[PDB]
């Protein structure tokens, strides 16, 4: 019945959908990593400021 | 296709040591928290100069501060 | 270190990369003056300086 046409088309569409899904998942993971980095840098800056205050109040 | 345990086990059995830098970059892009865990086991088979050079390039020196305490020897 | 120093130090000198410093800082039970003279014969002199400073 020459099913090679659908054989190629359905698989190509499924692969194109899976690639887009994987790209969206990777972008979401990158955004989560950036949010974690921003959350860690703020705490690091707060700790640096607390250490500076403790060194100032030492004298 | 990614998994924490499988990658942590197969990272030590590779031949090409240049893949360590690419893995570190991809982790920093995806999972920056596991960078210290990866460096703890990759420390023998990885250069310490290029790692800190890349960390200073991307401005991530204090992120690996606890790792530097185990390489002072 | 029986015929094993050139397999790591001399092979790294042929590449002229920063891996020589790590190899010096990691390899033990080697011959210092031999690799020092080998480095002096090449274009890399800072490695021989570091070796002479270590000993």
């Amino acid at each position: 019945p020459e099913s090679i046409r659908k054989w190629r088309e359905e698989q190509r569409k499924r692969l194109q959908e899976l690639d887009a899904a994987s790209k969206v998942m990777e972008q979401e993971w990158r955004e989560k990593a950036k949010k974690d980095l921003e959350e860690w840098n703020q705490r690091q800056s707060e700790q640096v400021e607390k250490n500076k205050i403790n060194n100032r109040i030492a004298d | 296709a990614w998994k924490e345990g499988q990658f942590k086990d197969i990272i030590t059995k590779v031949a090409n040591v240049e893949l360590y830098y690419r893995a570190i970059q991809f982790y920093l892009e995806f999972k920056p928290l596991l960078l210290n865990d990866l460096l703890m086991v990759l420390s023998p088979r990885l250069d310490h100069t290029r790692a800190v050079n890349y960390f200073s390039k991307v401005k991530q020196l204090p992120l690996v501060k606890p790792y530097l305490r185990s390489v002072q020897n | 270190h029986r015929n094993l120093q050139n397999l790591l130090i001399l092979t790294a000198i042929k590449a002229d990369r920063t891996r020589v410093m790590e190899y010096i800082n990691r390899l033990d039970n080697y011959d210092a003056p031999d690799i020092a003279n080998i480095a002096i014969s090449n274009e890399l002199f800072e490695e021989a300086f570091a070796i002479f400073r270590k000993f």
